[PDB]
């Protein structure tokens, strides 16, 4: 039988601790029968729905997911993240092969409003935009290997951002 | 206006003279500013070098132009304690905030510096005045913590103030306290005085006069 | 609290009190995106604007902004007797351009006195000895006050920032250290004082044994 497969609705695995976070499970189902079965590392959630929704993630939402249903083989696992803080360097992947585009939003807890924003790149802010937006960027460069992270103004106060490693 | 960032904690520490005299009580305040009306419960957290200590108090209070919360703890230090560098760490517990803020405050780290007081009767040219100047100098001290003062018979004198301290040369402290007195008192010589009192003088404290 | 910040600054004392030098007013711009890197400033005193202004950009450092920085040269009198330099700034990502004005210290014009203090016998012990320039009594805390052995200044000085005090002016103390030896052989000392209510906007006292 078909292994089933979970995704994250946000692409998002790695979130801060108000966002809500929805797991879509995709698989086939049989006939008199439309249940999903789903997974927190061997603990088994209760719900049926084809969906697992997180309004508001704490970081015991954080870890491997799993969902299935009985034409469809068990999912593997989905890691799920949940940080706490001011701010997140969000992307879909920092493993980044010789050419292939760069993708980093700069997510703020309960998407409060970020300002005077800008990307580091060790030690070395990238760019600068006077409102929260998000950084892009094309074919690699063979030195991206930097540890990038995020700062700006929530508020009057200053927040930055855990600095991730995109390779 | 917009405190879409909720709130802030700025602590404090004792002042030089209760940490210096056992018959004082020094203290160290956390304040906690820009707390909201929807979220305004506080909760604070303190903790002696990482041990925590839970004989801190606290009381709110309200301000106009903001229109904001300022909630205050207040937790009684050892004068040991302090001088002994026992890191004070204050951490405040609030609904708008991510997580909770930690603050942490101790003793100024260093070699202890004894204070050289030298006292400087009113200028020459000063008489022309109806009042003249009288100067203490304090040099050569670390931390910059001090307290200065001035007394006539064996009582406060009122007129004085003290420049803040200044980072000398040496990498040291100094500064000055100037005593304004009626012409009169000084050339009929009464006698005055300042005291200091710093952390690293032999009974935390000395006093050098000054008269014609 | 978007877009990017402005920041007045005043001319330097000593350059506003002696026509010999060239006083001026600066207006700083920060944050200055690559997007609009543009900005143009508007210079206003007492009201009516003025346009002798200069300018040139500047971005780097640690950031992927621009610096900006207005230059407006001020008549020594003018700014003495107070005067609104009123800045405004206009940048795009600013909704509406950014004004700010500076000027004197507003209040009355007071006189320092100046007199300088031996260093006290105690000292007298030590290796170096603390000679004691006291200038009390101006208004405003705008001052300069410096040392000199002979023609050639000193360069073991420290000076308090200026204290006000009950009286409602200024007053501040400066210590200028040297080896005793100098100090015993008999030597000369002054401490030169500059503001807005000296003769000509100086004056100095010297030190000596004896
Ligand atoms: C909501 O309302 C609040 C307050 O209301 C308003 O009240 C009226 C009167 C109004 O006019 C304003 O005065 C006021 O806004 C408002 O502001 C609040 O936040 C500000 C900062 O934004 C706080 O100010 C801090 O003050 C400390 C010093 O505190 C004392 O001294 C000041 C000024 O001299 C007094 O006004 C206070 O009363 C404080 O009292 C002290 O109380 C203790 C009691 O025992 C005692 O120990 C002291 O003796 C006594 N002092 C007195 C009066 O004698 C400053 O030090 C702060 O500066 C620091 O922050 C900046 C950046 O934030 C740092 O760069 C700077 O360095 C200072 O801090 C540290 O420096 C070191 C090394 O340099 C670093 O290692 C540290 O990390 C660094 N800390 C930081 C944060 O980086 C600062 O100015 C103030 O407490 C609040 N107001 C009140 C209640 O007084 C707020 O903006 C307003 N907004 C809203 C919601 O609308
Ligand atoms: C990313 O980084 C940017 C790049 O800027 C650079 O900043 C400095 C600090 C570097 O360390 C690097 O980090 C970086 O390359 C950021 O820009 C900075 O942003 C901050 C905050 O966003 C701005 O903050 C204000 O800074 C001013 C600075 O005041 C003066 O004094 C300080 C003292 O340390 C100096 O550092 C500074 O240069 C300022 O003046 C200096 O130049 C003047 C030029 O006019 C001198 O005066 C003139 O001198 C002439 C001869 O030299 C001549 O005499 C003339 O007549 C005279 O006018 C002046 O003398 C000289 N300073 C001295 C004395 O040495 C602070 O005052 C201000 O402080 C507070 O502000 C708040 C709000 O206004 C207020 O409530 C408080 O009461 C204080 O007043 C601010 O802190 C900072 O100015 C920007 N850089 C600059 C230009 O310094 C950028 O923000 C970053 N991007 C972000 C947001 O992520």
């Amino acid at each position: 039988l078909p292994k089933a497969v979970v995704f994250l609705e946000p692409q998002w695995y790695s979130v801060l601790e108000k966002d809500s976070v929805t797991l879509k499970c995709q698989g086939a189902y049989s006939p008199e029968d439309n249940s999903t079965q789903w997974f927190h590392n061997e603990s088994l959630i209760s719900s049926q729905a084809s969906s697992y929704f997180i309004d508001a993630a704490t970081v015991n939402d954080s870890g491997e997911y799993r969902c299935q249903t009985n034409l469809s083989t068990l999912s593997d696992p989905v890691q799920l993240e949940v940080h706490i803080g001011w701010l997140l360097l969000q992307a879909p992947r920092w493993v980044f092969k010789e050419e292939d585009p760069i993708h980093l939003r700069c997510h703020s807890w309960k998407n409060t409003a970020l300002h005077k924003v800008t990307y580091l790149q060790n030690g070395k802010d990238r760019k600068y935009f006077h409102h929260n937006s998000d950084f892009h960027i094309p074919k690699a460069t063979l030195k991206d290997s930097g540890s990038y992270f995020c700062r700006g103004l929530v508020g009057s106060k200053n927040v930055s951002s855990e600095t991730v490693n995109i390779t | 206006p917009e405190l879409l960032g909720g709130p802030s904690v700025f602590l404090f520490p004792p002042k030089p003279k209760d940490t210096l005299m056992i018959s004082r009580t020094p203290e160290v305040t956390c304040v906690v500013v820009d707390v909201s009306h929807e979220d305004p419960e506080v909760k604070f957290n303190w903790y002696v070098d990482g041990v925590e200590v839970h004989n801190a108090k606290t009381k709110p209070r309200e301000e106009q132009y903001n229109s904001t919360y300022r909630v205050v703890s207040v937790l009684t230090v050892l004068h040991q304690d302090w001088l002994n560098g026992k890191e004070y760490k204050c951490k405040v517990s609030n609904k708008a905030l991510p997580a909770p803020i930690e603050k942490t405050i101790s003793k100024a780290k260093g070699q202890p510096r004894e204070p050289q007081v030298y006292t400087l009767p009113p200028s020459r040219e000063e008489m022309t005045k109806n009042q003249v100047s009288l100067t203490c100098l304090v040099k050569g001290f670390y931390p910059s913590d001090i307290a200065v003062e001035w007394e006539s018979n064996g009582q406060p004198e009122n007129n004085y103030k003290t420049t803040p301290p200044v980072l000398d040369s040496d990498g040291s402290f100094f500064l000055y306290s100037k005593l304004t007195v009626d012409k009169s008192r000084w050339q009929q010589g009464n006698v005055f005085s300042c005291s200091v009192m710093h952390e690293a003088l032999h009974n935390h404290y000395t006093q050098k006069s000054l008269s014609l």
